[PDB]
């Protein structure tokens, strides 16, 4: 559900930085929240949208999961 | 005191024909020897 | 090849069976060394604690199983068979209080509590019995006590200075006895006075045998 | 008087030291012996040990109350027999297989029978009558056994009536060791007395008497040709001494070593004299020349016991560490 | 234009190069005493009973220190995870068993030197080289007890847009199963022991210095020395670890601590080094022992 409800979105634009910037904001990253990660995105507001609805279907996703990341020896 | 005299009494041979003596045992049964002359693994019976 | 061979060594391994439970059987036994000063009273030692070569007994107290070794029928220089007694767990040595006022028959000149001080102070200074303890047994109390009343003590202690009563004169003894010992800090002595009434002579050797394989198991353990 | 006259004619025997010609003879190479079989059946301090005739089966005396066989080629153990008295010090191998000696600070001597019908060995007959503890003990024969006991005294000894044959007295201290001769007929004993006699086996008298040791005898082993035996001190010199000279040949010593001797033996051939040292290690000397040769460094404890095989194959050493070792 | 636009480039933390570094000197010396005690008691199984007790606790240690390498990796890697669904299930069971049963281990060498402290008879009388191998054996399947969690729910879960496979711990949603394994993993391996080691020290100490002939210095050292280095090293990790199981991982205090996690892991190795070189100063000699061997 996770990969393909997030490739629906990624589709839906069509250039390539676009999709890269979805890319980025899909992946997980616990020590900084949305905004303050997409507030230093240097290109245009296209990227800037992109990545917040991105970030937002992520979390709203991950949220959901239970497996807890365990270190080996743990 | 008899003990005394008894082993005075006795005989005795000078040093160097018992060295002599015992030179000649030792050369003679050299070869005999094991451990004076190194035994092929063969014949010892302690191979391992 | 192997009908015999195979045969021989199952024999071996048996063998080594027997021999392990042996071995594990007599380290169960705690080993005593029994000595004196030839009549010091050790048969009354040997009687009490009891429930031509040496002469081995057995007595068990509190469920520890005691093994005494008595060596004075040997009348042999010790130095040759002494080492044999090395791992031996305590040293029980019997001397008679009243031999400060006889004199050896052998030699008419000194006095049998100069030879007893002698023997424990070889016994004690020996280099195989270094970490042994040694317990000293003081017999005769109450013939010592009379004779005390009679003959005084500085017959055989020039240097003595004190009353001619008995509790002075046992704990200078106590005191010389217990100076002959040079390795203070690793051999301990534990010294008694006892008479042939007296039973408690066996709680104390068991309390200085616990003290020893208490001691011997904190080494083992890397803790002493 | 008799004693300076002994002097004066030792002296004279002594025409010259064997060390001047000896120095034709080159010195052998200096061989490393590695063990080959290391026996772990004993689990207290070894004393004695004894090869027998065939040069396969050894027997061995621990202070744990064991009499252990031992195969020398697989390792198997023969015969476990339970000592009476567990104070053992002296054990020895009957020349037809047959017999086996043991005894020690328990006076008594005991014979035990390896050939029974029952399979189990059995006390054959237990020897008393020393006063001091039994330091060694050899057999003579299958009926006839010496003994060597710490009171002053040696004895000699029928097996099937249990009787002292002959008395041998002369010693002025504590008898250690024993060897008996080739020839069967004559047996050397060294004693506390910092001496050592030779004693006749059939008519008791004391031959010739050595006194060039400092301190006592520990061990005592005869030469292959029975007309010379090395003796083993307390002082850590060992000297070699000839019946027909009557005077000490050679003195084995060393200065960085200081501590006394345990046990002595020789090769088949003679040239080798092994001595077993109580520097937790044994050492090979030249008999003809007296050089440190080899050092067997094996061993961890004190080495008490030393024998070399009947044919020379291989040597035996043991030690305070329950460990048997067989060099060669 | 490959590099994340969000600027988040991923590197290792300070503790996680810390954890990196303890992990490397850890594995190093420990491997090395281990070895050494491993062949000196092995050696000396046959001769001594407290050769039975510290040869297996070498063992366990061994095989945590050799696990060690793959934990490094692991750490490099960013917690990839390139194995299958099998090992992820075997393998840290196995290294989880291992500390568990090291624990055990030195739990029951200081209930055995309680024992042979304050009942010196009922050793002499019975103790042997059977009842020291059960012990061990029974330490060995309560290690593997307590771990039957760590095979039951370790699965392993997908990273898609940043390719890397995360081995983790499923309880489905389950709080009270997670809640009662950290609580009962928590009893089970540091507060007994710690209490257990502490009673009996403190009991031996006593007895040991009631009467001069026992007394000593070094017990009292040796003691000091294994109860505060197993309390140091092991107090962070298990205190990590139950706070972790116990809160939600919206919460900050959760990122704090997995960023300390790593380093809570090699301070908690630190005991499987320590052991060796404790053994071998507290012998009488070990060279010694050694050239015997
Ligand atoms: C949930 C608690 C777990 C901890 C349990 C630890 C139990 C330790 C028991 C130690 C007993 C010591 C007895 C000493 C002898 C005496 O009573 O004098
Ligand atoms: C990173 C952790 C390092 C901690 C190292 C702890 C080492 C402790 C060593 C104990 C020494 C004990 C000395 C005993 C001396 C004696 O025999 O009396």
């Amino acid at each position: 559900t996770l990969q393909k409800k997030i490739e629906e979105i990624a589709a839906k634009y069509k250039h390539s930085v676009v999709k890269k910037c979805c890319y980025d904001g899909a992946c997980v990253n616990n020590d900084e929240t949305c905004e303050q990660r997409a507030a230093r995105i240097s290109l245009g507001p296209r990227c800037i949208k992109a990545f917040t609805e991105c970030c937002v279907v992520a979390s709203q996703l991950r949220a959901n999961i239970s497996h807890k990341d365990m270190q080996l020896g743990r | 005191v008899e003990q005394l005299k008894m082993e005075a009494n006795i005989d005795r041979i000078k040093v160097s024909k018992a060295a002599a003596d015992l030179m000649a045992y030792c050369e003679a049964h050299a070869k005999e020897d094991p451990l004076l002359t190194p035994v092929p693994a063969s014949e010892n019976p302690f191979r391992e | 090849l192997s009908a015999e061979d195979k045969a021989a060594v199952e024999r071996s391994k048996m063998i080594d069976r027997n021999l392990r439970e042996d071995g594990e059987k007599a380290a169960r036994e705690v080993k005593l060394l029994l000595l004196g000063a030839g009549e010091s009273g050790k048969s009354t030692i040997v009687k009490q604690m009891k429930i031509t070569g040496i002469v081995e007994t057995h007595f068990t107290f509190k469920d520890l199983h005691f093994k005494m070794f008595d060596v004075g029928a040997q009348r042999s220089e010790r130095k040759k068979w002494i080492h044999c007694f090395e791992g031996v767990t305590a040293i029980i040595f019997c001397v008679a209080l009243s031999d400060y006022d006889l004199v050896l028959a052998e030699d008419e000149e000194m006095n049998r509590m100069h030879e007893s001080m002698k023997l424990f102070d070889s016994i004690c200074n020996n280099k195989w019995f270094t970490d042994t303890s040694i317990i000293l047994f003081l017999n005769k109390k109450d013939l010592f006590e009379e004779k005390i009343k009679k003959s005084p003590l500085t017959i055989c202690y020039p240097e003595y200075a004190g009353s001619n009563t008995y509790e002075e004169a046992a704990a200078y003894i106590q005191c010389q006895f217990e100076d002959l010992n040079k390795r203070k800090d690793t051999k301990e002595i534990y010294t008694h006075f006892t008479c042939s009434t007296d039973t408690k002579n066996v709680q104390f050797v068991f309390d200085a045998v616990t003290d020893v394989i208490i001691k011997n198991n904190l080494k083992d353990c890397g803790l002493f | 008087q008799l004693k300076n006259q002994i002097r004066d004619a030792r002296k004279a025997c002594a025409d010259a030291t064997l060390s001047q010609i000896t120095n034709n003879i080159d010195p052998v190479g200096r061989i490393q012996m590695r063990t080959r079989r290391t026996l772990r059946g004993h689990l207290a301090k070894i004393y004695a040990m004894h090869w027998g005739t065939d040069s396969r089966l050894l027997v061995s005396a621990s202070q744990d109350g064991k009499l252990i066989i031992w195969d020398s080629y697989t390792t198997n153990k023969v015969h476990a027999i339970p000592l009476r008295s567990s104070w053992v010090m002296t054990c020895a191998y009957a020349p037809s297989g047959n017999y086996v000696a043991c005894g020690g600070l328990d006076n008594i001597c005991s014979i035990y029978n390896l050939k029974t019908r029952e399979g189990n060995v059995r006390v054959s007959r237990e020897l008393a009558g020393h006063t001091g503890y039994l330091s060694c003990c050899r057999f003579l024969d299958d009926n006839q056994i010496v003994t060597s006991s710490g009171d002053t005294t040696c004895a000699l000894w029928d097996i099937e009536t249990g009787q002292q044959t002959t008395t041998f007295t002369g010693h002025t201290g504590d008898v250690m060791s024993l060897s008996l001769a080739p020839d069967t007929r004559l047996f050397v004993s060294g004693a506390c007395d910092a001496s050592a006699k030779l004693w006749d086996v059939r008519e008791g008298m004391c031959r010739q008497t050595f006194t060039g040791h400092e301190s006592d005898i520990n061990a005592i082993c005869f030469f292959p040709n029975g007309n010379a035996f090395a003796t083993g001190s307390d002082d850590a010199t060992c000297r070699l001494f000839d019946l027909r000279a009557d005077q000490e040949l050679m003195t084995y010593s060393h200065d960085n070593i200081i501590c006394g001797i345990t046990s002595v033996s020789f090769s088949k051939s003679g040239r080798l004299l092994l001595a077993g040292y109580d520097d937790f290690n044994c050492n090979v000397w030249d008999a003809l020349k007296a050089d440190r040769a080899g050092v067997l460094a094996g061993h961890d404890n004190r080495v008490s016991c030393l024998g070399v095989t009947d044919d020379g194959m291989a040597v035996a050493t043991g030690s305070w560490d329950s460990f048997l070792k067989i060099w060669n | 234009l490959n590099t994340p636009v969000d600027k988040t480039s991923n590197t290792l933390r300070v503790p996680d190069i810390l954890a990196l570094v303890i992990f490397a000197v850890v594995f190093l010396v420990g491997v090395l005493g281990n070895a050494l005690v491993v062949w000196v008691t092995a050696f000396e199984a046959k001769r001594t009973i407290n050769a039975i007790w510290f040869l297996n606790l070498a063992v366990a240690d061994f095989l945590s220190c050799l696990a060690l390498p793959i934990l490094f990796t692991s750490i490099v890697q960013h917690h990839h995870w390139p194995f299958g669904g099998a090992a992820c299930s075997i393998l840290p069971s196995l290294i989880l068993l291992n500390m568990y049963a090291s624990i055990l281990l030195l739990a029951t060498i200081s209930a055995d030197r309680f024992l042979l402290v304050f009942k010196p008879i009922w050793c002499q009388n019975f103790r042997g080289a059977g009842l020291a191998w059960i012990a061990c054996a029974v330490a060995w399947g309560l290690a593997l007890l307590l771990t039957i969690p760590s095979f039951l729910y370790r699965v392993v879960r997908e990273e898609y847009f940043p390719p890397k496979v995360l081995c983790g711990v499923d309880y489905s949603h389950d709080k009270r199963r997670e809640r009662a394994v950290a609580i009962v993993r928590l009893v089970l391996g540091f507060l007994w022991p710690l209490l257990t080691l502490t009673i009996c020290y403190t009991f031996i100490l006593l007895r040991t210095w009631s009467r001069r002939a026992t007394r000593s210095t070094k017990t009292l050292k040796v003691v000091v020395a294994v109860v505060a280095s197993f309390f140091i090293f092991w107090l962070p990790y298990q205190v990590t670890g139950i706070m972790m199981s116990f809160l939600e991982p919206s919460s900050p205090t959760f990122l704090l601590l997995k960023k300390l996690d790593s380093l809570c892991v090699s301070f908690a190795y630190i005991n499987c080094c320590i052991n060796p070189i404790i053994y071998v100063v507290a012998g009488q000699g070990f060279q010694g022992r050694l050239r015997k061997s």
